[PDB]
RNA sequence: CUCUGUCGUGCUGAGGAAUCCCUAGUAAGCGCAAGUCAUCAGCUUGCGUUGAUUACGUCCCUGCCCUUUGUACACACCGCCCGUCGCUACUACCGAU
RNA sequence: CGCAAGGCUGAAAAAUUGACGGAAGGGCACCACCAGGGGUGGAGCCUGCG
């Protein structure tokens, strides 16, 4: 277990659900809502 | 586990860093260690070498108005300070970051600049050993330094700098060389004339003299041109005569005589020398009419030229303590007493008990050097391909015979009976001579690069070109085994004592350690950080100790290893260079190292900091106000005695002081910081208000802390009495203050829309057509719902 | 920095006339630095500076009226 | 649990240093029931009943996380955080081959 | 069925983006402070863990 732990960390891959932006549907490049 | 220490080091005078000294002794650096000649008889009087230090030592001085005490840079940034009576360091400065390259001393001798690669220049006080202070000028490095106080300088990046001392900042600087660097610096001692050394072998001539207005200290008043288009090493100006000797590092001295200024500058006498010049030194004998021009090279020699003033001569020269060039090969006796070292133009055979060279024989390379049991002759193969054989008793030559025709001799192994020699060359033949008579020949793939044979001459071992390594039978010449795995050819080898074992040193920077019976590596062990030179085991186990090795690199290190525990037991540093040949005794209880290094050596809380700082100003300001008082008494020496905080501070109002206490705290803790602050602190505050709004700075911030003030504390000012007076001051300055303000401003945008009005009419239309349609800013604003 | 622009802006002016400062002609004046922009940008911010220095002695006057105060005891 | 009577401290003794946990139907007392493919009768899990003291502030101690890059624009405020090295580009130096 | 399925061999880097910190300022915590409460630890029984 130690050792799968390490070989993760090192080529790090991990399973973490990660945070997505809440408006990807309508705004999928993701601009900046100030000057332009 | 017996360690190793050094004992002994020798086979030196002056190595290739700078700065030699004259004193009739000649004070000069060996790596670490700063020692002092004799010129007239060749015994040297002293060694100054520190326990502490190893780094290697590069800038010599000698102290004006008192000689027995001297300064030493080191390479790793340390000042020793050592005395010619007694060989100790009295004290020892650690300043600079890297590399003290140029020295200098003060007039009375109590103050001494050092200027570092790290192009920091560093002065020091000597009667309270204190670093004083710390001039920074310089892009890169200073390559001179002198004092006139005044210090001048010169750097790498071709600019004179004059600093100032009182006031520790630069007052002149000029830039020496357009596109080149500035190399040497040389003072007149009359400080008239400063002469500096540049690339392309221009000497820029400069005259000095002996704020507010345009100072002018420096000027160039020519340039001159020397022979040689070298980069100058050096210029030293004659402390009593008319003349200066400037070298780059190269055969050749050129002496100038002081009388444009290539009319006022001749060259005197260019004197050659028989090798390249690091540093040369002037010297002023007691009764002699002439000038000793103490030459010392980077070929391990002084020497000392007479030049007459109104030719030279090579008068005293300083060569039998040291090789000339670089030991390549070192052999040492059977009866251990004395050992031979093997040099680029030279054997030098020297004693190991008493330090000093015995006998001097001329090769022109020697690359193995071994001698014949009975130690009587000796045996150098060299680089031209032949086997030349001189002896000790009688030193001389005795035969010399073409081994290979033009292909180096790379590895000489005498036999352990000590009747045959074999000779393993450039060429892919290694050939074994018996005593000198050629018995048989060995041809095979590649160049040997070295073969040793085996403690009981039973087999032999060559070592190729092909990163490979051929184990023979000594008997007849078959192909016992071959060893491989190597991924750089192999340039060492040794044996056991009982042959049960080989270590292998390859240029892929590992050694191999085999067993010779089957031939296994039993482990290969990475052990240095660079090309692995050269192997040898310890031959006796009498002392129980015989599976031991030392190993040398080219990382300078040497390693003492154990084979059969496979442990590193000890790591040997003190080598400057990288080490390229040594020897084990026969005995094993010393060994000696032969490096690049040219030295032979012998092994044996917001608010109540503002309410604190408004403390501390009103103090200052009371301290200020009686100060005020006694000058105008009278003009007599008062001094306000101010806190060593602001004198540390550098002597800044103690409004300026309080401001910059009130400026760093973030604005709300700023206002729980007024709202901690008790009434008692109260006053000092408001008086300090008052302060900034007659010197007006921060307005916005006198008036924001000074409303919370009267908004937190409303009843208690309307009920106390002092106030009125302060509140009124304070009423008066920031309402002048604010009027000021406002005005300025006011006039400011009633100028800008007058200019903007004029400057519409000026940019309306010329033409009149029938489209007006030719008669705006615009932002983007971009929003994500 | 804004005082120290305000007072040397404020000599500029009042060495300078009008006229020489709006026939300014300059060969860099290209784009965002003409002179236009230029003073239109130091003519934004003094509105700005203006409008707090004039806040600033608007809420002033209370010093006044604790001094007012203080004279009425 | 509430109320009313009969007798009166009688081997008939509420846990040290430490260490841990706990802020409202929470701590604590009390019984009744069930026994659910793992665990649990030397107990487990539900369910009702009675129901407080003291904090509910502060980063001072012990820590943990994060700012000093970004992610929005008006008012308003701030105003170039600091060190030891690496890597890259160029410049010249040192000395063997 | 064919390939995989022939031993210079003998166990224990990337980087203009990287490595490590410090000072200041915030936020949070019955693994923190503060105020209290309650266990365990004393005697006996016993599941379990070593």
């Amino acid at each position: 277990i130690e050792e799968l732990i390490k070989r993760r960390i090192l080529a790090g891959e991990f399973d973490e659900v990660l945070r997505r932006r809440p408006d990807m549907f309508g705004n999928p490049h993701g601009v900046r809502r100030g000057l332009v | 586990y017996l360690k190793f220490e050094p004992s002994k080091s020798f086979g030196v005078v002056v190595s290739s860093n700078s700065n030699l000294v004259w004193s009739g002794q000649a004070i000069v650096a060996a790596n670490e260690e700063v020692l002092v000649w004799d010129i007239k008889k060749g015994e040297l009087l002293s060694r100054w070498r520190d326990e502490n230090c190893k780094f290697r030592v590069t800038a010599i001085a000698q102290s004006r108005t008192d000689p027995d005490v001297f300064a030493v840079g080191y390479e790793d940034g340390s000042i020793r300070l050592w005395d010619s009576k007694i060989a100790t360091s009295v004290v020892s400065f650690n300043g600079h970051k890297s590399a003290i390259t140029v020295l200098a001393f003060d007039k009375t001798g109590v103050r001494l600049a050092s200027g570092s690669k790290d192009t920091d220049i560093i002065v020091w006080d000597l009667v309270a050993e204190v670093g004083q202070y710390k001039l920074r000028g310089h892009k890169d490095q200073v390559t001179g330094l002198y004092f006139i106080g005044f210090l001048l300088t010169t750097g790498k990046d071709s600019l004179i700098k004059l600093w100032d001392l009182s006031s520790r900042h630069c007052i002149e600087t000029h830039v020496a060389q357009a596109n080149g660097e500035c190399w040497a610096l040389g003072v007149s001692p009359d400080f008239t004339g400063c002469i500096t050394a540049g690339n392309d072998g221009e000497i820029t001539v400069w005259a000095l003299d002996a704020l507010s207005q345009s100072v002018n200290f420096l000027q160039n008043r020519g340039t001159l041109h020397r022979s040689s288009k070298e980069r100058a090493a050096e210029v030293v100006f004659h402390p009593l005569r008319d003349y200066f000797a400037v070298h780059g590092v190269e055969k050749s001295v050129e002496i100038w005589r002081i009388r444009e200024v290539s009319d006022v500058f001749v060259q005197h006498v260019i004197v050659r020398t028989t090798g390249k010049v690091r540093s040369v030194d002037w010297a002023l004998n007691p009764g002699v009419k002439d000038l000793q021009l103490l030459v010392g090279g980077t070929n391990n020699l002084l020497e000392l030229y007479n030049i007459v003033g109104k030719d030279y001569n090579k008068a005293l020269a300083v060569e039998l303590p040291g090789h000339r060039t670089d030991i390549r090969s070192v052999a040492i006796s059977s009866d251990d007493k004395m050992l031979a070292s093997a040099a680029n133009g030279s054997l030098k055979i020297w004693n190991i008990k008493t330090q000093q060279c015995i006998r001097t024989f001329d090769c022109g390379y020697a690359l193995c050097c071994a001698f014949l049991p009975g130690d009587k002759v000796v045996i150098v193969g060299t680089k031209e391909g032949e086997l030349q054989l001189y002896d000790v008793a009688s030193a001389s030559l005795l035969e010399t015979v073409n081994a290979h025709d033009g292909h180096a001799v790379w590895a000489l192994q005498v036999h352990p009976d000590g009747r045959s020699v074999v000779s393993g060359g450039a060429d892919k033949t290694a050939k074994f001579w018996d005593f000198l008579v050629q018995s048989r020949i060995l041809k095979v793939s590649d160049d040997i690069l070295s073969l040793r044979f085996s403690p009981d001459a039973r087999l032999l071992a060559v070592a190729l070109l092909d990163s490979t390594v051929k184990v023979f039978f000594n008997d007849t010449l078959k192909l016992y085994l071959n060893l491989y795995g190597h991924k750089l050819p192999v340039l060492s080898m040794d044996i056991s004592y009982d042959s049960k074992l080989i270590v292998t040193s390859s240029a892929d920077k590992n050694i191999r350690i085999w067993g010779l019976d089957f031939g296994d590596c039993h482990k290969a062990l990475f052990g240095h950080q660079d090309s692995i030179l050269q192997v040898a085991f310890i031959p006796h186990n009498s002392d129980g100790n015989g599976h031991y090795f030392f190993s040398a690199s080219k990382d300078r290190t040497i390693k003492y290893w154990d084979a059969d525990k496979f442990e590193q037991i000890q790591r040997i540093d003190g080598h400057h260079g990288e080490i390229w040949a040594l020897a084990v005794s026969h005995s094993g209880r010393f060994l000696v190292s032969a490096s690049h290094d040219k030295s032979i050596r012998v092994w044996e809380m917001a608010g109540e900091r503002i309410a604190e700082a408004l403390e501390l100003g009103m103090t200052d300001l009371n301290t200020i106000r009686e100060w005020e008082e006694a000058r105008q008494i009278n003009p007599n020496i008062a001094p306000p005695q101010r806190n060593p905080i602001f004198v540390a501070l550098g002597n800044i109002p103690a409004e300026t002081y309080v401001l910059n206490t009130l400026q760093k705290i973030k604005p709300a803790s700023l206002h729980d910081a007024l709202l901690v602050l008790p009434f008692s602190t109260i006053p000092s505050l408001l008086t300090f208000l008052n302060l900034f709004a007659q010197r007006e700075l921060n307005v916005p911030l006198t008036c924001r802390i000074l409303f919370f003030v009267l908004k937190t504390h409303h009843k208690q000012i309307v009920a106390s009495r002092t106030m009125r007076a302060t509140l009124e001051k304070v009423r008066a300055n920031l309402r002048a203050a604010l009027r000021r303000q406002k005005d300025e401003m006011g006039f400011n945008i009633a100028a800008l829309k007058v200019v903007s009005m004029q400057l519409r009419d000026k940019s309306v239309r010329e033409y009149v057509d029938e489209t007006w349609e030719e008669k705006v800013r615009k932002r983007a604003f971009a929003s994500l719902s | 920095t804004a005082p120290v622009a305000q007072r040397v802006l404020w000599a500029l002016f009042k060495s300078h006339p009008a006229n020489k400062l709006s026939s300014l002609s300059v060969k860099g004046a290209r784009g965002h630095k003409s002179l236009n922009e230029v003073l239109d940008a130091i003519k934004v911010y003094t509105e700005r500076h203006y409008k707090r220095i004039e806040e600033l002695v608007d809420e002033s006057y209370l010093v006044e009226y604790t001094l007012r105060e203080m004279d009425a005891l």
